[PDB]
Parts: structure tokens; sequence; C-alpha cells
RNA sequence: UACGGUGCUGAAGCAACAAAUGCCCUGCUUCCAGGAAAAGCCUCUAAGCAUCAGGUAACAUCAAAUCGUACCCCAAACCG
RNA sequence: CGAAGGUGUGCUGUGAGGCAUGCUGGAGGUAUCAGAAGUGCGAAUGCUGACAUAAGUAACGAUAAAGCGGGUGAAAAGCCCGCUCGCCGGAAGACCAAGGGUUCCUGUCCAACGUUAAUCGGGGCAGGGUGAGUCGACCCCUAAGGCGAGGCCGAAAGGCGUAGUCGAUGGGAAACAGGUUAAUAUUCCUGUACUUGGUGUUACUGCGAAGGGGGGACGGAGAAGGCUAUGUUGGCCGGGCG
RNA sequence: AGGACCGAACCGACUAAUGUCGAAAAAUUAGCGGAUGACUUGUGGCUGGGGGUGAAAGGCCAAUCAAACCGGGAGAUAGCU
RNA sequence: UAAGGUGAUAUGAACCGUUAUAACCGGCGAUUUCCGAAUGGGGAAACCCAGUGUGUUUCGACACACUAUCAUUAACUGAAUCCAUAGGUUAAUGAGGCGAACCGGGGGAACUGAAACAUCUAAGUACCCCGAGGAAAAGAAAUCAACCGAGAUUCCCCCAGUAGCGGCGAGCGAACGGGGAGCAGCCCAGAGCCUGAAUCAGUGUGUGUGUUAGUGGAAGCGUCUGGAAAGGCGCGCGAUACAGGGUGACAGCCCCGUACACAAAAAUGCACAUGCUGUGAGCUCGAUGAGUAGGGCGGGACACGUGGUAUCCUGUCUGAAUAUGGGGGGACCAUCCUCCAAGGCUAAAUACUCCUGACUGACCGAUAGUGAACCAGUACCGUGAGGGAAAGGCGAAAAGAAC
């Protein structure tokens, strides 16, 4: 689905507000990119399906954190 | 033909009777078939003879 | 080799009918009611077992039950096998 | 347990043969006994030609229930309660109003 | 006049038989609310 | 019944 | 004779002609709109085994299970 | 020593009503004063059941058609038998598939069903009846399509789809004639066959596949030839000579 | 050869009559059209409700169609009878 | 526990049993076809077809067992590609499916009301989906309060239909504070001082208390009417029992019961002391949750519809300080007060009833009460989803009508 890898996020569901005001059901979703980490330790890389704050956050950390992570999560990288 | 006086038999004799309460109910059933078994409670009987033979050999068998 | 405790099981009644009659008179053959199960090769080595017969050949049929009506309800008999076993050559015993 | 059993002597407390006197002949799970000589009807028997066909008015006994008879004490010569002790292990029945048992 | 209904068993039972019903989460629900209701024929299989 | 028939038409009265 | 049928016997049992929309024919001719698949089947080898296994051919023996089979089926038995 | 209920009668109150009592009924009822309401029906093209009316009226479902004799029977236009007559005969005959599911055959019965009667029936009741190596299914193989390990995708449910696995309406081994049951028969029997596997023996030897190739394996139309099914005639045989 | 011709099966449905509490919730009878094709038919499959499918009539989608059917929201609401 | 019994319509037949394996009741076992998550493959459910292994075999056949998928762990193996990884095989463990409501979460209407209608309402309702439990959820203040104080969460009664929100319309609607029910607090982010140190969790023993069969259980006769007496009449008795039901009419004393007093071989729930198993006690010092708080944009939740709008949550883009620091106190600022987010766990009071037992009703009584008092979710209708009836009463006894 349309989920983060790292940091979960899925799409959300609001309102489409016209100036009238009118509410229509709409969807927002995460900024999903999927994109190769060269993770040193593994010396390879990893595909993951991250958003982009998904990417600042592996950016944050490392690629090594988030992975351990995910692991802990049990979801397969 | 009880439990007790079976229980103390082996797990061959009890092999063979039952084997031969079978062989007796094969003969019941073509009799009464045929009309010739008086007797109906035979039927019965030997059917719960063989249910307590097979009992006890499930029993002997280990546990 | 099929064991005696199936064998034992496989008949279960002579089927008593005219067919039945003329088909032991002028065919050699004996028509049992048998077992459900009750495979050709089984009743074979029944027969041969407790009639101590010599069977040539068993021909098989289902029987579907009939559809009664017992006072207002409707019921339905069971399903049979008939097996006609021809034997082969002595005669029955 | 049961008060009345088989062959036990009863008066009748209720009905067309109050007071008269028999033997149970055998008690029915509904509730009731069939007393010798006591209930007596009449049935018209169809002559069945199977077995045997007297056909007839026959003299049946009725069942009666078990409530409408009380055990006859013939020690006191009247109808007689039913208790239920233990004596040797046992469980007896016993009649009240000279509690001897039965 | 050709009428609606045109029997065929295989047809029948590929349709709205027990195994038809089972194959999807919603032909499951029907079995349940036939169950639920204590239906004697849950499907269309005799 | 389970069926019921539609009524058949009016005169048209137009 | 149950007069419904049962049993026994039994001659001739050839030719010519005509003839299909059936068969040869999944053929042939022709046309364009260019006309299933896969297995059985035959053949070839790879790894592998080559004494074995396996194959081929005779002969023998064994097996061929199970389920359907009644009856209607342009219809009073199916859908109305 | 007769409750409620039902059905009459008499009396009584301004009314809703009440009281008494005969008959029926056969075990309940309930003063008074309070309390609670599923508390009062003629209507709602009200709802359910029962019963009218039209009315002993229309109709009795293809205008293919009946007549008579005998039988059985309580009873015969309808059933059985017989002799005539008429109807279909590219079906209104025969055999299947689909669908149905015992309606098949025999005995018995006639309440209901059958648009009438019914002795008859696809009706009731009981009994019987379906026999396969070769027919079909199953099975092997695949089409359209379905499902679909992983996979890809998707808030969830789930969607699509690879390997694969199902899926006939198609491809793939083999049986014919005669006889026989009340009812089955290419299944039973008689006769004469055939097919595919397993296991052995013998003999001679390269066998070996999720792989390669061939084959399977394929349209429409048209024409002709050769045939056969089949029919006609003759001959033959049996019978006839009206 | 041919969306060739005449004409059965077959597929249709132009006219008339009957029928209209019908034999039939679409027929029958007599005629009528196509009848080697854009044909017809069997078996199986696929497309689904604001969706499908439609040589297009708002036609058809189980005798239901200008938005199927079933169940639910639901005792919608009804200044109306 | 027993003198009767072999379930019912439903009688027969053939039998079993009567003093302790007749039957019946309870505990624990055994057996438990096929389909169904269905799990060896397939399939039109209750069927078809296997493979492997072990064993038997009259030699050709038979019996049994195993063989689904996914997740996790492990072992072996293992490509492009050297290592490696992907992948493959095997094994072990777990899951799967169903179930009435309650619960949490992911989505989410419209009719309707506004006397139209679009903001708003209906309503976070119906419904769909996911997940769990016996309850769930929440839960130990970056909470309120107001310079006084309170001290986690939940539920009930008020506050109060008030303050507010609102095409300021229709409507929606708190909190503070008070009274109650029930109360309970902990742990990791961490190193040293003890090394089953309280608990806690699973086992084995006991003790007590249930539960799953049961045992005993008082006391009435006469007469009248009557088909029959339990009714009338008369005279008695029991009552820790006059709840109820049955019996030929209305029974405390006829029967079953009832009050009351007892009972368990076996299994089992709970409570308690335990014997093992495992973590963990208490003290010192330290640390004290970053793509986070906050912000911009768009939405949503807060009674609060963007409004002057605090607070919360987020899709998007950013982005601190870190306790001489930060959050809140309803725009915002200063002061003061109060608390310490970005990590978790936690009983009770609370919700519901597929189901079990007992009891109750100014509830129904066969067109009522469940659709179903009756072989009812049946017959029947429909392709299907689905819809869905009608139908109780002889009598005390069948004595149910010999002839
Ligand atoms: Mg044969
Ligand atoms: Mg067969
Ligand atoms: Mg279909
Ligand atoms: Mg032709
Ligand atoms: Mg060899
Ligand atoms: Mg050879
Ligand atoms: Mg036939
Ligand atoms: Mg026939
Ligand atoms: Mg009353
Ligand atoms: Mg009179
Ligand atoms: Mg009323
Ligand atoms: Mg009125
Ligand atoms: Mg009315
Ligand atoms: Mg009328
Ligand atoms: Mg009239
Ligand atoms: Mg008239
Ligand atoms: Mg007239
Ligand atoms: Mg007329
Ligand atoms: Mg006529
Ligand atoms: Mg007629
Ligand atoms: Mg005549
Ligand atoms: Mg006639
Ligand atoms: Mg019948
Ligand atoms: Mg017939
Ligand atoms: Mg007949
Ligand atoms: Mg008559
Ligand atoms: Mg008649
Ligand atoms: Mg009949
Ligand atoms: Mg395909
Ligand atoms: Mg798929
Ligand atoms: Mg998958
Ligand atoms: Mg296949
Ligand atoms: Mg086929
Ligand atoms: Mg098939
Ligand atoms: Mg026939
Ligand atoms: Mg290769
Ligand atoms: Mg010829
Ligand atoms: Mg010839
Ligand atoms: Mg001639
Ligand atoms: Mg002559
Ligand atoms: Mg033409
Ligand atoms: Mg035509
Ligand atoms: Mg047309
Ligand atoms: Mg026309
Ligand atoms: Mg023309
Ligand atoms: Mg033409
Ligand atoms: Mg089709
Ligand atoms: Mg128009
Ligand atoms: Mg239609
Ligand atoms: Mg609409
Ligand atoms: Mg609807
Ligand atoms: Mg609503
Ligand atoms: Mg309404
Ligand atoms: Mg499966
Ligand atoms: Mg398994
Ligand atoms: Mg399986
Ligand atoms: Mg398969
Ligand atoms: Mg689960
Ligand atoms: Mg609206
Ligand atoms: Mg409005
Ligand atoms: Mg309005
Ligand atoms: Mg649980
Ligand atoms: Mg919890
Ligand atoms: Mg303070
Ligand atoms: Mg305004
Ligand atoms: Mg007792
Ligand atoms: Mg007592
Ligand atoms: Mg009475
Ligand atoms: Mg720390
Ligand atoms: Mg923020
Ligand atoms: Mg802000
Ligand atoms: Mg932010
Ligand atoms: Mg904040
Ligand atoms: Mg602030
Ligand atoms: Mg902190
Ligand atoms: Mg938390
Ligand atoms: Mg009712
Ligand atoms: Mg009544």
């Amino acid at each position: 689905s349309r989920v983060c890898q790292v940091t979960g996020k899925r799409p959300v569901t609001g309102n489409n507000r016209s100036h009238a005001l009118n509410a229509t059901k709409r969807r927002f979703l995460p900024n999903l990119h999927s994109h190769r980490f060269w993770v040193e330790s593994e010396k390879r890389f990893v595909t993951l399906r991250v958003s982009a704050k998904g990417m600042r956050v592996i950016d944050k950390k490392g690629i090594d954190t988030v992975l351990a992570e995910l692991r802990a999560r049990g979801e397969k990288y | 033909m009880k439990a007790k006086e079976l229980r103390e038999k082996s797990v061959e004799e009890l092999n063979t009777e039952l084997l031969n309460l079978l062989r007796e109910q094969f003969n019941l059933r073509m009799q009464a078939a045929s009309g010739q078994l008086q007797q109906s409670h035979l039927l019965k009987q030997v059917r719960r003879d063989v249910a307590r033979v097979k009992t006890l050999l499930n029993e002997k068998a280990g546990a | 080799m099929i064991r005696e405790e199936r064998l034992l099981k496989v008949l279960r009644a002579p089927h008593v009918s005219e067919k039945a009659s003329t088909a032991m008179e002028k065919s050699n053959t004996i028509v049992l009611k048998v077992a459900k199960d009750a495979t050709k090769a089984e009743i074979k080595a029944a027969v041969q077992k407790l009639f101590e017969v010599e069977v040539e050949v068993v021909n098989t049929l289902v029987v579907k039950g009939k559809v009664k009506r017992h006072g207002q309800r409707i019921g339905r008999r069971s399903d049979w096998k008939k097996a006609y076993v021809t034997l082969k050559e002595g005669q029955n015993l | 347990a049961a008060k009345i059993r088989r062959d036990d002597e009863v008066i009748v407390l209720t009905g067309k043969d109050k007071g008269k006197r028999g033997k149970v002949k055998n008690v029915l799970s509904s509730g009731k006994v069939i007393v010798e000589g006591i209930n007596l009807v009449k049935k018209h028997q169809k002559p069945v030609p199977a077995l045997n066909q007297p056909g007839g008015i026959v003299e049946k006994e009725a069942a009666i229930q078990v409530s409408n008879v009380a055990i006859f004490n013939a020690a006191t010569g009247k109808a007689d309660r039913v208790g239920f002790r233990f004596e040797d292990g046992k469980k007896v029945r016993f009649f009240k109003s000279n509690s001897e048992t039965i | 006049m050709k009428r609606t209904f045109q029997p065929s068993v295989l047809k029948r039972n590929r349709s709205h038989g027990f195994r038809a019903r089972m194959a999807t989460k919603n032909g499951r629900q029907v079995l349940a609310r036939r169950r639920a209701k204590g239906r004697a024929r849950l499907t269309v299989s005799k | 019944p389970v069926y019921i028939p539609r009524p058949r038409p009016p005169h048209p009265r137009l």
C-alpha cells in the first residue's frame, strides 16, 4: 500500500472544503518514493518506499538504525 | 461375555475372539436376512460384544 | 490381501426376488445386498471366503432408495448396493 | 426410591375402586400401576386374524395413579404411608403409624 | 415462449454452489447468514 | 396472489 | 395352456438396377475474410546409468477399479 | 346441589348498562372500595379466517372421430380384448443429451388428484426393477475463462498476475451380432473379438527429459468420381387359387 | 462467385381474423420476410447497477428498467388523502 | 441409584434384570465415517486423484502414518558474482476458521430537520473492514485550579440546557466545581553496593469452599353430594415444611416435593499455606524519550462551524531548547502559579448476554406471545441473495366403539 516503510505514514482522510464550505471526502497521501539507500555496514543497496520525511529521518539517524527498527517491527525490506 | 473375563485375556486370544465374534455376527446377519433368526436380541448382543472386545483392545494397546 | 474383518462387513444379505431366483436358476448367479463401499474385488474375496464357493465374476449396481410418504412426512430409504456374483461351475454351497 | 413396588399389596384410595384391595402387577414409568382385578375396563378388541381372533369384549386392568393407592398394612388393616430408612446399610421401606419395616 | 429459468446443474453449482459461496468473502457471509437463520438447505447443492 | 397484472390502459381522455 | 404366450423344427436366403445430404473426404479445386491448443503418439538426444537399469520382441499370467445405466425426453415426467 | 362462556325470557335504570332466571356448558368466577390500562370498532379500496353473490351460470383446453360385440365390475361412452372407422408418419414414430428423479414393471385400492365416470392412471399403498476392461463419466490433455505460491499494487476488504493449477462445448485405448426379463442390456447369456497396462520367462540389445523436432492440427465454398446405407424389380423358396 | 435468386428446415414477425376472466401474463390460424450469411444454433465463459451491454429503442440486464433485485438506514418524510 | 428396563411417534417381537456391570444419572476415558478453516493435489461440499514411508501379502493386494499455506527460529544448502546475499530443502513452534451483544481502531452515507436549500443537521449514526478480551478502552498530570488548593483512569448524580458554538437559523452544547461508586501504583531509557531479597508468573502438595450424580425429609380419617372428592359437614394431626406441581372437582397431612439435615470414587473453579522454576528486593550516584516540541500550508477533533481562537491530531514543508530548560493557565505579552511531552505497563468501580441454573411478573394466552406452543426458519415462493406460512385442546382413563 501507500505506506511509508520508515515512518509508517499512510493515506489519511479529510475534507476538500470549498469557498461555500462544501465538504467533500478526500485523501491526503504521503510523499512516497522508492529510494535505494546505500547500507555501508552491509556494503549494499536497500530499496525502501519512504516518504520525504522518512528520508529526512534516515538522514538524521543512520540507515542502520532505521533498518534495525524495521527489523524490530518485522517489516521485510 | 463380560469385561472382567475379557480383560483377563491377552491381546492375541482377544484378537481371536473378535474375529470369531465377527463371524458369529455375519452368520446371524445372514440368518436374519433369510428369516431363520427367531432371536432378534442376538444381533444387539454380538454387536455390543464386538464393541466390548474392541474397547479392550484399545485399552491393551498401550494406554 | 483383504482382511477377514473387512470381508465379514462386505456382505449384508442375500437378495430374494424373482430375478434373483431366475439368475441362480439358469445362470448360476447369486444376488446379494452388499455394503455400499463393497468393491467388486472385496465382494469376490468375501464370497469365496465365507460361502467357500468359486466365483467367476461380480457385477454390481447401486439401488437408489425410494422416496416414501409415511403418514404425512416425506422419507427416503437408503441407497444400497446389489451384487450379481456368478459362481464358476460347481454349485452354491 | 418408589414406595409402591411390583409384588406389593395395596388398597385403592380414589375412584370407583376405593377400598378394594389387590396386589400390583407392574409399575409404569408414567406414575401408574396395574393392580390385580381393580380398574377393570371392557375393551372392544378387534378380531385380529393373524395370531388369534377371540375378539369379544375383554376385561382388562387399566393403569391407576400411584397417588390413588396405598400399600396395605394388614397388621393395622388399613391404608398406610411409606417412609424410607437405613437398616444394615440397606435402604428399606417402613410403614408410618406403627413404623415396622416392609 | 422461452422462459427465464433454463436449468443446468453445472451452471447452478458454479453460480450458487457451496464452493462458489466459500470462494469469496461475501459468499461466506451468505453462508453465515443462512447458518444464523437456521436454514436446512445452505446452498443449491443437492 | 404474488402477481398482479397491470390494469388495462384507460381510454385516453386527452 | 396360465389361451397372454411356452417349446420344437425350419425352406430359400441370389442377381440386376437405382441410389444418398452418409463414407472415401481432415481428399481435390478454388477464394480470401487466411481458418484452436495441449497431450496421447513417433523420433532425438542431455544429465545419468551403461553388467545394472532400461528398451524391443514373443509366450504366460494378472488386472482393467469406481460412478451412471430404470423411465420421460417436441413431452401429461423438462422450462411455462 | 353446576363457574366462565353460549342461547332465550322477564324485570330494571336517562344512557352506556345492570339484575334474576330457563336451556346449553362442564370448572371456574369474583362483591366492595381502590389501582393500572394492549379498555369499547362499521367504515381506513383496513388485516386474517369463514361464508355468500353472480349461478348450478360460463367453461370442461385444439373440429384427428368414432361405432359395435364380448369381458370385468356395485356401476362401463372413456378400462381390457376383438372387429371396423378415422389421425400422424422429416412425426403425433424411434434413440439420446439437457432437465427431471422412480414417473419404469407387477399386484392391489379409488377417498383426494384426473376439469365428467372410472373398474383406469404419470394417483394411493406394497413389492420388484438399473449388472460394463470396451458405452458415458471418472481419467490424460488443453480452449475461452477461473483460481493463483511467490510477486506487483491497494485505507482495510481486496485487485491484477508469474510459476502453476483447474476448466469442455474440443483432442486422447479397445465389441460386435444373435438370444433373453413383466421391467436392464453393445452391461446378462451364446458365439466371435479387441485394447491398455502390471508381473514373470526367454531372446536380442543402449536406455534415458520439466528439453529439441515431427505429428496431433484444423476455414468457406464448389465440383466430380468411387461407393455404401437404402429401395425397386427379377430370380428363388413357402403358401394361395379366392 | 455472390451480405445473388426461388423455396423447406431454421431464424423472424409485415397483415388480418380469433382470442382478450385467453389453450397462452404476447399465442393460434391464414398469408408474410430472411433463408451461405453483418446467418442461425448448442455448451461453457466474461461484462453489473449511475454500472454493464446496446447496427441506438432509453432498448435490454431473470414476465421488473429514465437507474435491476434483496436486505438494511427505516416506523425516511408526507403542510396530502 | 435401582426393581424395573431395551429414546419418541408406537404397538408389537425378541429379550435383559430384580441385591447389585438390567436400565437410568454423574465424573473420567475410549470410539468418533465423510464434508466443512479442510490442511497431500483437485473439485460442481459431503467427491475424484495421488506421492512418500513403514508394515503385511495367499503376489496383487492390503493396513497405517505422513505430505497445505503463512510467520518465526534453527540447521544444511545456495545464483548472477569473489565472498556474500537472494533463493532452496528440512525441522520445531505458532496461526488460520466460527461465534449474539459489548469494546478499540480504519473508513463512512443518505433519507430527514432547517417548514425550500447549499453552510449546518441527521451523524461519526447506519453500514463495511481490521483486531482483542472476559470485559475492552483509558489510566498515574508537560492535569486542573487560582495565589487558596486538588492530586491517575473509569462510571453515576448535579453543575446545566447554563457558558458558549450556530446560514447566531434549525440545532449543537461543555467545563470549572460539588456529591458518590471504586481506588493502586509501577517499570525501562543504568552503573555500582545483594546474588529464588517483597512481589509477580507457571508447576506439585495439602486445607477449606463450592460445582459436576444424589440421600432422608412431618402430619387424616369418617360422612354427604358426586362418574370421580382434594369440595361440604364433623372430628384430628404436622409445620424451621401452608413454595410449587400432580392426582377422576379446590389436598399442609395421597404422590413428587418443600423447610431442614446430610452426601463425592473421579474431575474441576476459587481461596489459603505452601515445595520447585524464572525474573526480580532495597541503597548510592547518574540519566530522565529530536525530525520531537513549536512553526508555515491543507484538513480533522475539541460543545467551539476560523472566528479575536487557546488546546489536541495530523498529509505536506520545516524545525528548537533540552532542565541556570521546556509545556500549560482560551488571541497575545509580562508577572506569578502549576506541571515535566516527545517510552511503556496497570486491578476495581463500567458495558453486554450466544449460553447455563434458579426465581419473578397488575406480561401474552393460539389472529396473542418468538416467524415458529404443533417435526418452523419447515412447507412453499425465488436463479440467487432472500422471503416465509398455516397448523394447539376427545376423554379421568383409550376404556378410542366387540358384535
Ligand atoms: Mg461380465
Ligand atoms: Mg456399473
Ligand atoms: Mg451464470
Ligand atoms: Mg446439406
Ligand atoms: Mg529386463
Ligand atoms: Mg518377442
Ligand atoms: Mg434405457
Ligand atoms: Mg418405455
Ligand atoms: Mg377469567
Ligand atoms: Mg336441549
Ligand atoms: Mg384497542
Ligand atoms: Mg365510524
Ligand atoms: Mg373493514
Ligand atoms: Mg367468490
Ligand atoms: Mg350459486
Ligand atoms: Mg346469467
Ligand atoms: Mg346460457
Ligand atoms: Mg358450454
Ligand atoms: Mg370442447
Ligand atoms: Mg379435451
Ligand atoms: Mg362397448
Ligand atoms: Mg371418447
Ligand atoms: Mg411415487
Ligand atoms: Mg406405467
Ligand atoms: Mg398399477
Ligand atoms: Mg364412485
Ligand atoms: Mg372424479
Ligand atoms: Mg402410480
Ligand atoms: Mg487459459
Ligand atoms: Mg489472479
Ligand atoms: Mg499471495
Ligand atoms: Mg488439467
Ligand atoms: Mg467433451
Ligand atoms: Mg471434467
Ligand atoms: Mg425399456
Ligand atoms: Mg536442457
Ligand atoms: Mg447395395
Ligand atoms: Mg448390405
Ligand atoms: Mg421377390
Ligand atoms: Mg396351392
Ligand atoms: Mg441470398
Ligand atoms: Mg419458419
Ligand atoms: Mg427482434
Ligand atoms: Mg406483424
Ligand atoms: Mg430477397
Ligand atoms: Mg428464400
Ligand atoms: Mg451460452
Ligand atoms: Mg425518445
Ligand atoms: Mg424482463
Ligand atoms: Mg437514483
Ligand atoms: Mg430496497
Ligand atoms: Mg434515520
Ligand atoms: Mg411509513
Ligand atoms: Mg483444498
Ligand atoms: Mg496433514
Ligand atoms: Mg485434501
Ligand atoms: Mg488433479
Ligand atoms: Mg482468530
Ligand atoms: Mg442532506
Ligand atoms: Mg428541509
Ligand atoms: Mg420541510
Ligand atoms: Mg478469550
Ligand atoms: Mg486492558
Ligand atoms: Mg501551591
Ligand atoms: Mg440569514
Ligand atoms: Mg428422596
Ligand atoms: Mg414427605
Ligand atoms: Mg371436571
Ligand atoms: Mg536515561
Ligand atoms: Mg506539530
Ligand atoms: Mg499555533
Ligand atoms: Mg511539525
Ligand atoms: Mg503544545
Ligand atoms: Mg499558550
Ligand atoms: Mg521527559
Ligand atoms: Mg500509550
Ligand atoms: Mg402465532
Ligand atoms: Mg381459541
